[PDB]
DNA sequence: CAGCGGCTCTAGTCTGTCCAGC
DNA sequence: TTTTTTCAGACTAGAGCCGCTG
RNA sequence: GCUG
């Protein structure tokens, strides 16, 4: 089938954006068992499928919002004693969109941010409207650390899964019931299957590695069946399932998903010349003489 | 103007077709060889300070082969193909060596034999009527542009490379936008790169063991003071802020003066030669030698003054930073950024290395025999060997391997055997372009058809297979430019109001109105009014005061105006439309045919102009007279010239699906048909001839 | 923000002295005592609000004796003002009317 | 032309290094049953045909 | 979508006018050679040339070619060819069609190399697997990849009904 | 477009043509001027023009960190030698300015003293950029290195600043015996002769 | 703290970052401000073309370049301001165009240097320079005529 | 106040890129 | 003494890092 | 280099 593609596109998931790679390059990704697949797509099912309002709130939980988006102004304040970069935080945008953020939540997020603000020097003032990060202990601490913090303070993710970036809400066209399912482009299946309102029982992914880590090997067998048989009927190219029921069942029968690369052959085969006739003929012959 | 078609035959009598090969070798044999000899003129011996070996004038003579000790008779191209000889001419040079203690001047000493391309100025065939060709046994309808080396006709294929002297902003594998200008001069060709590997700017070069933080380079150059460096790069908040991490790196180290930065750069210079180098070049001195001839060589220090190198370095840093923000990296597929190199350039690079190897070998011989063998005088002329130069070129043409280690140039496939399957196969091979990236298997890269190729490269003529887009073919009306002097363009620009860059602090370069003037990659100043320099320079070119092939282009997004007389740039002729009316005027078109005017008269009367891809970006060409608008600037001379030699032979190409046209171009070359009027006399390895061609 | 020494034009750093915080050069004796409040505001870009208010959001700006919308001449419409970029922008006014057999969006 | 593209080899010159047939029609050649052809034969299940083609009729 | 509608509607008119004797229509009506898109392109209108599913990108700055105005989003400045193959392609239209055509030619050449490498990798991992008299697919090592092939134990080639062995309604009719 | 306003006469003076220099300070803003700062010396080489200046910086103003000034002066000068010394006092008293030359020729640059209704041109002998010199640190290293391990003669000049009456006096030499009106004998060439002069035949 | 030695904010026109609490001009406007609004004299700096339209008078030559150093004192030309802001420097039979140069905002000082003695002399500051003028030949008119 | 556990991170490096036919 | 001439890729060490882990 |  991979030989016979006419290389047509028209595979954007119907949202007219975020086209999924779907040809022999997708078949290569499923077979290679790459932990990183380009175009990772968790399709999620909402607990309430008829409310745009419910969908908007859930999308806010899944997607990542940076501090600068929610911060009205950001000023490095130099004072006769103590220079502190104090971020002014809007309280209307926090209310305008239903994001549950507070100065105490932001203060927790500012720490554990890789900005070295791990000490408790960061402080909360007023009513969720001002957070003050004073400075850092070392590494050009003077006004230098401050210059780095001011540029890197807006990037900190106040709320939402860091990994997911581009959640989109898709509406079904069925006349009797109009239903909304949010397709998220990202990789943390565990988190995106727990955020309140995403029904974990029906959330799925297109990365066998993410599924194998979160849902056993047997669900990782069924995605290797599905995501090959999904990308094979997408390109025309009909195929028996009994071929894919064999390729998946070979690929995951020794414990973990063993992708068919040079590396997965070593964990599948015992004999040397079958490995030695494949790639890395030098190392595989010396190591089996050792 | 029914006879707007008549201009394609007239441009073609003088230029176009296979000429782009011939006029190129002609420049190498008549102008470039002397520039290379002045650059490597003078060989001096360590053993005797007084000994000197300068070269005064180099000439390349008529092709002749001597079959006896001293006959030196003339030779013909057909005889060389039959007897498997090489068609070549002697390279004769004039020298004034020291000799015993005098200054003996020798006129006309042979240093070797140069391969000669057929139909070149030095070739016997040039200027011969068809009857004269029959005695020489050469077909009159022969493309030329090929070398007979060891009895095999060999063609050097045109090679497409990114333009030299111009900074290229390009993402690294990490997504880290960097920059790289290849400085090609008549002395040294080197690559200088800039990189942001940890959020801080480092300069990289092959003579430096480690990447040097840029602020240290600025201080070594002489722009001591952080404010002057920041003012030069940018005064916008974003540009200054992003160059802030890079300022600390020098501050953390103690470099604060020129000497403390020059010494730091010296402790990093690779000092590979420790033998035969005598004693000299302290670490500080070695740095002042590198910063002045090795880093960004195209920009020239006047008297160890880097005012010019420092501004150019700032322009590179600013371009990385604006690009890093929006990720607007320059496309390396745009034909404006790519210059095609034909035979002259490839031969000149090969000769440059062989002349330096011949000179070096003569110094090594002199150093060994002058201080030891005898009081008897050492005469270089006796020890000089013709073989090093002759053998070197011939081998490179005979086997297509351009292994020049001095320039780190290791390219194979430069030359191919001319295909004599048919007349079309030979003509197509002359107009053949080889890509730089050849291992690329990404579909949307060099392999794709780029809109910039319009009018320059044939859209449908490409081999189907391993090289679907890697090999391209020139269209009918295309001229690849040759290098020009640049003395006039520098003068017109100063008088046209371009203020010098030495007289201004860098703050100006970030004002919105100031724009920078670049000539072949060196800054000529800053002008407030872009439109007057551009519309005055074009008016001057049309009157013929400035050369026709010089091109003025303006980029508004990066405030710079670029004037290019570099050479290797594709140029196509276009009719000029002023006020919705084409300038040909019908009567002029009749005059061409009658004989009063030739194509050159149209160019200097303002009727026709040559536009390169960069200039086309600033123009609004209209294919047909009916499509003329108010905004339209030019008119295409003939639409069918967009296709190439192979593509043209197809009847009604526009009425067919495009893949079918591509197949025909390949098949036409493989067809069996008449090769030449001398086909019967030729004794080639394989010849296929149709008995009754129609 | 970058501030530079009047003497030599190297870049200043903030440090602390025995009575005040100082801007100080690294290469010359020059120092500048911070006597009073000095500030530098970034004003970054906020999120888009276009698809956030559509579909019966929790608006609140309506008040007694509010104007009727100009087409329907009834007060069955909401109106609001928001910054679209950072809060240095002058606030823009926008309004939407929703009535029986009548859907419109106005400015 | 078919006249120049027609090649057939029975028993003919074998290269000294590997004792396998030659690679060029001019040298009497011999056709390469490569891995893809070998894979198709494994799929057909023909054990004897692979042994005859790759050992007896090549280099036993 | 609107540009697609123009080509589809032009095609429908072309098919209706064609006589029940056109050699191109007869070949399309049976499946011997051709399609109705091929006939529509030849007789009515060739469609928007699409590179990577999108209109032709701008080689020059803000312009696909120097023959159109800058920042033009108008159809025909971005690859829509109104003319049919029979009428002939104007020079700009011809260049856009060639660009789309080359993408296909480059894709086939690159794709053949990728599929061949992939087939070697698959055939160098699955070659040892073979069905056994016990009905269990096993490796050379004797490890059990499967207990029955495809669960059912049936063979893909022998199926007469889309992955189902019998297709009973047809069998009873015979 | 008639010349409805300001037909201005343009003159030319040569009395300062071999004396007039343009100094410029690339890092000093137009509002901060050295008019108040006392100047201690001026040095020049008249050929290969390289001007050097030394300016005094005060120490009783708050912007001088005397604790750091004592340290930097102790690095540069040995603690009590004072036979040759950059700074006489125990602190850094002086800033030295070193010139860079902008261009070799200055023939096309002229200063223009505008007055109401008239413009007076004067040729420039030189254009120099003055920058703050950093030698004090290189010498501080040289006198640290030793503890651990040109033909053109200087011309000295007296400095008279913009406030001094000599500046108001010599500023009149930029004018020329005002000429009521004439058409210059030179600059008579025609447009076609002028075009051929600025664009010479190859 | 000394009010006249504040730290330098980077844009030199915008030096004041701490406090006690532009558009572009054109040559018609520059000459109008210094004539009507303020009678004060000011030093302008103008760059002329590489050759002026003259002959070096009796200077022993070859059609060499002509510069202001070769001419003699007196009236050299006339400066015309036209309607619509066009400015011309009529410097013979030919008219040269005058336009505003790059707007410098660093300090510039116009100074005399006189070596009145073998080893000593006088340096005198004549004034600050604020505006630059660029003079260029009008290549369209010069060429159109011939 | 001190240490070793895993982290986590960037680059580093070697490894491929259809069959064959002339 | 002086240019590059494909594009990823999932391994293998180091460099730390900060914080509990004693 | 081209055919397959
Ligand atoms: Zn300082
Ligand atoms: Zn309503």
């Amino acid at each position: 089938p991979g030989t016979q593609m006419t290389l047509k596109t028209f595979h954007f998931a119907g949202v007219a954006s975020m086209n999924i790679t779907l040809g022999v390059p997708r078949i290569k990704e499923i077979i290679n068992a790459s932990k990183a697949i380009s175009t990772p797509i968790i399709t999620a099912q909402l607990d309430k499928d008829d409310d745009a309002d419910y969908a908007r709130l859930v999308k806010g939980r899944i997607e990542k919002t940076l501090l600068g988006e929610i911060s009205e102004y950001i000023e490095e304040v130099f004072l006769p004693d103590d220079c502190f970069i104090l971020v002014k935080l809007s309280l209307e945008r926090i209310r305008l969109l239903r994001l549950e953020v507070n100065a105490e939540t932001v203060r927790y997020s500012i720490c554990t941010s890789k900005l070295r603000v791990k000490p408790g020097d960061v402080a909360v003032h007023g009513e969720a409207v001002v957070c003050v990060t004073p400075r850092e202990n070392s590494k050009s601490s003077m006004y230098y650390v401050l210059q780095f913090l001011k540029e890197d303070l807006p990037k900190v993710v106040v709320q939402g899964i860091p990994e997911v970036s581009r959640a989109v809400i898709h509406i079904d066209e069925q006349s009797g019931k109009e239903k909304y399912k949010l397709l998220v482009e990202g990789d943390n299946l565990r988190a995106v299957m727990a955020t309140h309102g995403v029904k974990g029982t029906r959330t799925t992914s297109n990365n066998t590695y993410e599924v194998e880590k979160t849902l056993g090997i047997e669900a990782a067998r069924t995605t290797i069946i599905n995501e090959i048989q999904y990308t094979m009927v997408n390109h025309g190219m009909s195929i028996d399932r009994r071929h894919v029921m064999l390729l998946s069942d070979l690929m995951t029968y020794k414990g973990e998903v063993l992708g068919i690369t040079r590396f997965g052959l070593a964990k599948m085969k015992e004999s040397v010349l079958m490995l030695a006739s494949f790639e890395k003929t030098a190392d595989h012959l010396f190591d089996a003489a050792y | 103007v029914e006879e707007k078609w008549r201009l394609l035959p007239a441009f073609l009598k003088v230029k176009g077709l296979v000429k782009q090969h011939i006029d190129s070798f002609n420049y190498f044999i008549n102008v470039e060889i002397k520039k290379i000899m002045k650059a490597n003129e003078k060989v001096t011996s360590d053993a005797d300070p007084m000994w000197y070996l300068k070269y005064l004038n180099i000439y390349v003579g008529l092709p002749d082969v001597e079959e006896s000790f001293n006959v030196t008779r003339p030779v013909s191209p057909h005889e060389c193909r039959l007897r498997d000889m090489t068609y070549s001419a002697p390279i004769t040079v004039d020298i004034e060596y020291t000799r015993g203690s005098q200054r003996i001047i020798r006129n006309a000493l042979p240093i070797g034999r140069m391969p000669i391309m057929l139909r070149s100025s030095n070739c016997v065939l040039t200027g011969k009527t068809p009857a004269e060709f029959a005695k020489l046994n050469e077909c009159p309808l022969d493309p030329g542009g090929y070398f007979i080396v060891k009895g095999v006709e060999k063609v050097i294929l045109i090679q497409e490379q990114l333009s030299k002297n111009r900074i290229i902003v390009e993402a690294d594998r990490k997504g880290a936008v960097g920059a790289s200008v290849t400085s090609s001069t008549h002395e040294k060709k080197s690559r200088t790169n800039m990189a942001v590997k940890q959020g801080r700017f480092y300069l990289r070069h092959n003579t430096l063991s480690e990447d040097i933080p840029i602020v240290i380079i600025f201080k070594a150059m002489g722009v001591e003071s952080d404010q002057e460096i920041v003012q030069m790069i940018g005064t916008e908040e974003h540009v200054m802020a992003a160059f802030g991490p890079s300022l600390e790196e020098c501050q953390k180290a103690q470099i604060f003066t020129q000497m403390q930065a020059l010494k730091y750069i010296g402790n990093k210079v690779r000092r590979q030669r420790m033998w035969g180098g005598g004693p000299k070049k302290t670490k500080i001195e070695e740095a002042r030698e590198l910063l002045a001839s090795t880093i960004l060589t195209h920009v020239p220090v006047k008297e160890f003054n880097f005012r010019a190198k420092c501004i150019y370095t700032a322009v590179m840093v600013r371009r990385v930073i604006l690009a890093q923000g929006d990720n607007k990296v320059d496309d390396r597929d745009y034909y404006g950024n790519k210059r095609l190199e034909l035979a002259g350039q490839l031969l000149s690079l090969l000769f440059e290395d062989l002349f330096k190897k011949f000179n070096s070998e003569m110094k090594k011989i002199a150093d060994q025999v002058i201080p030891k063998q005898r009081a008897a005088q050492f005469d270089v002329v006796k020890h000089m060997r013709q073989d090093q130069i002759t053998n070197g070129m011939v081998n490179a043409i005979s086997t297509g391997n351009w292994s020049l280690k001095r320039f780190k140039m290791d390219r194979q496939g430069v030359t191919q055997v001319l295909s004599r399957l048919s007349y079309i196969s030979a003509l197509g091979m002359m107009t053949r372009i080889s890509s730089q990236f050849e291992k690329t298997r990404k579909v949307s890269g060099p392999r794709s058809l780029q809109p910039s190729q319009w009018g320059m490269l044939c859209p449908s003529d490409t081999p189907e297979g391993e090289a679907c887009g890697l090999v391209k073919n020139l269209a009918l009306m295309t001229h690849i430019t040759t290098d020009m002097e640049d003395g006039p363009i520098v003068k017109l620009a100063s008088n046209l109001g371009v203020e010098d860059v030495n007289l201004l602090c860098g703050e100006e370069l970030s004002y919105p109105n100031v724009f920078l003037v670049f000539l072949n990659g060196n800054i000529l100043g800053v002008i407030r009014d872009h439109k007057k320099l551009v519309n005055t320079f074009r008016l001057m070119r049309r009157a013929g005061y400035i050369n026709e092939f010089v091109s003025i282009s303006t980029n508004l997004t990066d405030r710079c105006v670029y004037i290019s007389s570099d050479g290797g740039r594709l140029c196509r002729p276009y009719i000029i439309v002023k006020k919705q009316k084409p300038a040909v005027t019908n009567k002029h078109m009749e005059e061409l045919a009658q004989g009063y005017r030739n194509f050159e008269d149209f160019l200097h009367e303002s009727l026709v102009e040559y536009l390169d891809v960069n200039e086309e970006n600033d123009c609004n060409i209209a294919l047909y007279e009916h499509t003329i608008n108010k905004d339209t600037t030019h008119l295409e001379i003939e639409p069918f010239t967009l296709l190439g030699v192979c593509a043209g032979l197809i009847p009604y190409p526009h009425h067919n699906q495009s893949p079918r046209n591509t197949y025909q171009c390949a098949m036409g070359k493989q067809a069996m048909g008449t090769i030449g009027y001398n086909q019967r006399n030729r004794i080639d390895t394989l010849m296929y001839l149709l008995a009754y061609p129609q | 923000m970058l501030l530079f020494c009047p003497g030599c034009g190297n870049g200043l750093i903030v440090e602390e002295g025995q009575r005040c915080h100082r801007f100080a050069c690294n290469t010359c004796p020059y120092v500048h005592n911070i006597t009073r409040k000095v500030t530098n505001r970034k004003y970054p870009k906020l999120k888009e609000v276009d698809d956030v208010l559509g579909g019966a959001a929790a608006w609140e700006n309506v008040d007694s004796t509010a104007e009727s919308c100009p087409k329907c001449e009834h007060p069955r419409a909401y109106f609001m003002q928001l910054q679209t970029r950072s809060a240095d922008e002058p606030m823009t006014t926008f309004y939407k009317c929703c009535n029986a057999q009548c859907g419109h969006r106005w400015r | 032309m078919v006249l120049d593209k027609m090649h057939a080899r029975a028993r003919g010159p074998r290269a000294v290094l590997t004792r396998q047939p030659t690679e060029g029609r001019s040298r009497d050649g011999g056709l390469r049953l490569g891995e893809m052809e070998r894979d198709c034969l494994i799929g057909y299940g023909a054990s004897m045909l692979l042994l005859e083609r790759l050992m007896i009729s090549s280099d036993a | 979508k609107e540009l697609s509608v123009i080509r589809d509607h032009a095609g429908s008119a072309c098919l209706r006018e064609l006589d029940k004797s056109n050699s191109p229509l007869t070949m399309a009506l049976c499946g011997s050679k051709g399609s109705f898109i091929n006939i529509s392109q030849m007789i009515a209108c060739v469609g928007q040339q699409a590179i990577s599913g999108s209109r032709v990108p701008d080689g020059f700055e803000n312009r696909s070619l120097p023959h159109f105005e800058k920042h033009s989003k108008l159809p025909a400045a971005k690859g829509f060819v109104a003319n049919s193959f029979y009428s002939g392609l104007t020079p700009t239209e011809f260049f856009f069609h060639t660009m789309a055509g080359r993408e296909g030619l480059v894709d086939t050449a690159v794709k053949t190399a990728e599929t061949g490498y992939m087939q070697r990798r698959l055939v160098k991992s699955l070659e040892d697997l073979c069905s056994q008299y016990d009905l269990t697919v096993r490796s050379s090592t004797g490890d059990i990849i499967q207990f029955i092939y495809g669960g059912d134990g049936l063979d893909p080639a022998a199926m007469e009904g889309k992955d189902e062995p019998l297709e009973f309604k047809r069998v009873l009719d015979n | 477009d008639d010349p409805v306003v300001q037909e201005i006469d343009v003159y030319l003076a040569k009395s300062l043509a071999e004396k007039l220099y343009l100094f410029q300070y690339p890092v000093r803003p137009a509002s901060m001027t050295y008019d108040d700062i006392p100047h201690l010396s001026a040095k020049i080489k008249p050929k290969q023009q390289k001007v050097e200046l030394e300016m005094a910086i005060d120490t009783l103003n708050p912007n001088y960190c005397r604790s750091k000034g004592e340290q930097i002066a102790l690095n540069v000068d040995g603690a009590c030698a004072d036979e040759t010394s950059t700074y006489s006092s125990k602190l850094m008293d002086k800033q030295t300015f070193c010139s860079s030359q902008t261009t070799s020729n200055t023939s096309r640059y002229a200063a223009a003293l505008y007055r109401q209704g008239e413009l007076h041109l004067t040729p420039l002998h030189g254009i120099l950029q003055l920058r703050p010199s950093f030698s004090y640190l290189d010498k501080a290293d040289a006198k640290h290195r030793e503890r651990e391990a040109a033909e053109e003669p200087w011309v000295h000049l007296h400095y008279y600043g913009l406030r001094d009456s000599r500046s108001e006096h010599e500023r009149q030499y930029l004018l020329c015996p005002g000429s009521s009106g004439v058409e210059n004998t030179e600059l008579v060439k025609s447009p076609s002769e002028y075009l051929m002069m600025l664009m010479p035949p190859s | 703290i000394i009010n006249i030695k504040k730290e330098k904010r980077e844009t030199d026109e915008e030096t004041k970052q701490i406090l006690r609490m532009l558009p572009k001009d054109v040559s018609v406007a520059e000459l109008l401000r210094e004539l009507s609004l303020t009678k004060e004299e000011e030093l302008l700096f103008l760059q002329l073309p590489d050759t002026l339209p003259g002959q070096p008078p009796t200077q022993d030559i070859a059609e060499n370049a002509c510069t202001l150093a070769d001419l003699t004192e007196g009236q050299v030309g006339k400066l015309l301001i036209r309607k619509s802001g066009r400015v011309q420097l009529l410097l013979g039979k030919v008219t040269l165009d005058v336009t505003m140069g790059t707007a410098c905002s660093f300090l510039q000082e116009l100074v005399s240097v006189g070596l009145g003695d073998s080893r000593t002399g006088e340096m005198t500051v004549l004034g600050h320079v604020k505006h630059k003028l660029v003079c260029s030949p009008d290549f369209e008119s010069l060429l159109d005529h011939k």
